[PDB]
Protein backbone atom coordinates (compact mmCIF):
# COMPACT_ATOMS: atom_id res chain seq x y z
CA UNK A 1 0.00 0.00 0.00
CA UNK A 2 0.98 3.65 -0.24
CA UNK A 3 1.02 3.83 3.57
CA UNK A 4 3.33 0.81 3.74
CA UNK A 5 5.76 2.35 1.25
CA UNK A 6 5.74 5.77 2.93
CA UNK A 7 6.25 4.22 6.35
CA UNK A 8 9.08 2.08 5.00
CA UNK A 9 10.72 5.11 3.39
CA UNK A 10 10.78 6.90 6.75
CA UNK A 11 11.71 3.94 8.93
CA UNK A 12 14.35 2.45 6.60
CA UNK A 13 16.01 5.83 6.13
CA UNK A 14 16.07 6.49 9.88
CA UNK A 15 17.46 3.06 10.77
CA UNK A 16 20.14 3.13 8.06
CA UNK A 17 21.22 6.72 8.81
CA UNK A 18 21.37 5.93 12.53
CA UNK A 19 23.44 2.79 11.89
CA UNK A 20 25.89 4.22 9.32
CA UNK A 21 25.89 7.96 10.05
CA UNK A 22 25.22 8.66 6.36
CA UNK A 23 22.11 10.47 5.17
CA UNK A 24 20.29 8.94 2.19
CA UNK A 25 20.14 11.70 -0.43
CA UNK A 26 18.17 9.65 -2.97
CA UNK A 27 14.82 11.24 -3.88
CA UNK A 28 11.72 10.20 -1.97
CA UNK A 29 8.33 9.13 -3.31
CA UNK A 30 5.27 11.28 -3.88
CA UNK A 31 4.70 11.85 -0.13
CA UNK A 32 8.29 13.06 0.26
CA UNK A 33 7.43 16.43 1.81
CA UNK A 34 5.76 14.69 4.75
CA UNK A 35 8.42 11.96 4.87
CA UNK A 36 11.20 14.56 5.12
CA UNK A 37 9.42 16.21 8.05
CA UNK A 38 8.77 12.88 9.76
CA UNK A 39 12.45 11.98 9.40
CA UNK A 40 13.44 15.31 10.94
CA UNK A 41 11.04 14.61 13.80
CA UNK A 42 12.56 11.15 14.35
CA UNK A 43 16.08 12.59 14.45
CA UNK A 44 14.97 14.80 17.33
CA UNK A 45 12.59 12.54 19.25
CA UNK A 46 14.09 9.15 18.39
CA UNK A 47 17.67 10.16 19.10
CA UNK A 48 16.44 11.41 22.46
CA UNK A 49 14.68 8.14 23.31
CA UNK A 50 17.79 6.08 22.53
CA UNK A 51 20.09 8.25 24.63
CA UNK A 52 17.69 8.72 27.54
CA UNK A 53 17.00 4.97 27.71
CA UNK A 54 20.39 3.67 26.57
CA UNK A 55 21.00 1.50 29.64
CA UNK A 56 17.58 -0.14 29.34
CA UNK A 57 17.96 -0.58 25.58
CA UNK A 58 21.37 -2.21 26.07
CA UNK A 59 19.87 -4.71 28.50
CA UNK A 60 16.98 -5.51 26.16
CA UNK A 61 19.41 -6.01 23.29
CA UNK A 62 21.56 -8.36 25.39
CA UNK A 63 18.53 -10.46 26.32
CA UNK A 64 17.47 -10.75 22.66
CA UNK A 65 20.95 -11.94 21.56
CA UNK A 66 20.60 -10.72 17.98
CA UNK A 67 23.20 -12.32 15.70
CA UNK A 68 21.71 -12.75 12.22
CA UNK A 69 18.64 -12.30 10.05
CA UNK A 70 16.88 -15.21 11.79
CA UNK A 71 16.82 -13.09 14.97
CA UNK A 72 15.43 -9.93 13.32
CA UNK A 73 11.99 -11.51 13.81
CA UNK A 74 12.16 -11.01 17.59
CA UNK A 75 11.59 -7.26 17.23
CA UNK A 76 8.30 -7.86 15.40
CA UNK A 77 7.24 -10.07 18.31
CA UNK A 78 8.17 -7.36 20.81
CA UNK A 79 5.98 -4.91 18.87
CA UNK A 80 3.01 -7.27 18.83
CA UNK A 81 3.33 -7.69 22.60
CA UNK A 82 3.57 -3.92 23.17
CA UNK A 83 0.22 -3.45 21.42
CA UNK A 84 -1.41 -6.47 23.11
CA UNK A 85 -3.07 -4.29 25.78
CA UNK A 86 -5.13 -2.58 23.06
CA UNK A 87 -3.41 0.80 23.51
CA UNK A 88 -1.88 2.66 20.57
CA UNK A 89 -0.20 6.05 20.75
CA UNK A 90 2.63 7.90 19.04
CA UNK A 91 4.88 7.57 22.10
CA UNK A 92 4.84 3.78 21.83
CA UNK A 93 5.30 3.90 18.05
CA UNK A 94 8.30 6.22 18.21
CA UNK A 95 9.79 4.18 21.07
CA UNK A 96 9.58 1.01 18.97
CA UNK A 97 11.16 2.74 15.96
CA UNK A 98 13.88 4.15 18.25
CA UNK A 99 14.63 0.69 19.63
CA UNK A 100 14.71 -0.47 16.02
CA UNK A 101 17.39 2.15 15.32
CA UNK A 102 19.30 0.97 18.39
CA UNK A 103 19.20 -2.59 17.04
CA UNK A 104 20.20 -1.34 13.57
CA UNK A 105 23.30 0.26 15.08
CA UNK A 106 24.10 -3.08 16.72
CA UNK A 107 23.66 -4.91 13.41
CA UNK A 108 26.13 -2.54 11.73
CA UNK A 109 28.56 -2.96 14.64
CA UNK A 110 28.51 -6.78 14.30
CA UNK A 111 28.97 -6.53 10.52
CA UNK A 112 25.43 -7.72 9.78
CA UNK A 113 24.49 -4.55 7.92
CA UNK A 114 22.52 -6.63 5.40
CA UNK A 115 19.97 -7.27 8.19
CA UNK A 116 18.99 -3.62 8.61
CA UNK A 117 16.60 -3.33 5.67
CA UNK A 118 14.82 -6.59 6.68
CA UNK A 119 14.49 -5.14 10.19
CA UNK A 120 13.05 -1.87 8.89
CA UNK A 121 10.55 -3.71 6.71
CA UNK A 122 9.58 -6.04 9.57
CA UNK A 123 8.86 -3.04 11.82
CA UNK A 124 6.92 -1.33 9.03
CA UNK A 125 4.86 -4.47 8.39
CA UNK A 126 3.74 -4.84 12.02
CA UNK A 127 2.86 -1.15 12.24
CA UNK A 128 0.95 -0.88 8.96
CA UNK A 129 -0.62 -4.34 8.87
CA UNK A 130 -1.97 -4.19 12.42
CA UNK A 131 -2.48 -0.43 13.03
CA UNK A 132 -3.57 0.84 9.58
CA UNK A 133 -6.95 2.08 10.79
CA UNK A 134 -5.45 3.91 13.76
CA UNK A 135 -2.73 5.48 11.61
CA UNK A 136 -5.29 6.72 9.06
CA UNK A 137 -7.54 8.16 11.79
CA UNK A 138 -4.51 10.00 13.19
CA UNK A 139 -3.73 11.44 9.72
CA UNK A 140 -0.72 9.20 9.26
CA UNK A 141 2.74 10.70 9.21
CA UNK A 142 1.35 14.24 9.07
CA UNK A 143 -0.25 13.54 12.45
CA UNK A 144 3.05 12.15 13.75
CA UNK A 145 4.83 15.38 12.81
CA UNK A 146 2.09 17.52 14.36
CA UNK A 147 2.03 15.52 17.61
CA UNK A 148 5.77 15.98 18.25
CA UNK A 149 6.01 19.60 17.08
CA UNK A 150 7.36 22.02 19.71
CA UNK A 151 6.45 25.72 19.78
CA UNK B 1 8.39 -15.61 24.81
CA UNK B 2 8.98 -14.67 28.46
CA UNK B 3 11.92 -12.41 27.58
CA UNK B 4 10.04 -10.76 24.71
CA UNK B 5 7.01 -10.07 26.91
CA UNK B 6 9.08 -8.34 29.60
CA UNK B 7 10.93 -6.20 27.05
CA UNK B 8 7.56 -5.18 25.59
CA UNK B 9 6.18 -4.14 28.98
CA UNK B 10 9.25 -1.97 29.54
CA UNK B 11 9.00 -0.33 26.10
CA UNK B 12 5.27 0.24 26.55
CA UNK B 13 5.95 2.11 29.77
CA UNK B 14 8.68 4.24 28.16
CA UNK B 15 6.36 4.98 25.25
CA UNK B 16 3.43 5.88 27.48
CA UNK B 17 5.52 8.18 29.59
CA UNK B 18 6.73 9.88 26.50
CA UNK B 19 3.20 10.20 25.18
CA UNK B 20 2.04 11.64 28.52
CA UNK B 21 4.62 14.42 28.36
CA UNK B 22 3.43 15.40 24.87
Amino acid sequence: SELYRQSLEIISRYLREQATGAKDTKPMGRSGATSRKALETLRRVGDGVQRNHETAFQGMLRKLDIKNEDDVKSLSRVMIHVFSDGVTNWGRIVTLISFGAFVAKHLKTINQESCIEPLAESITDVLVRTKRDWLVKQRGWDGFVEFFHVE
Amino acid sequence: EDIIRNIARHLALVGDLLDRSI
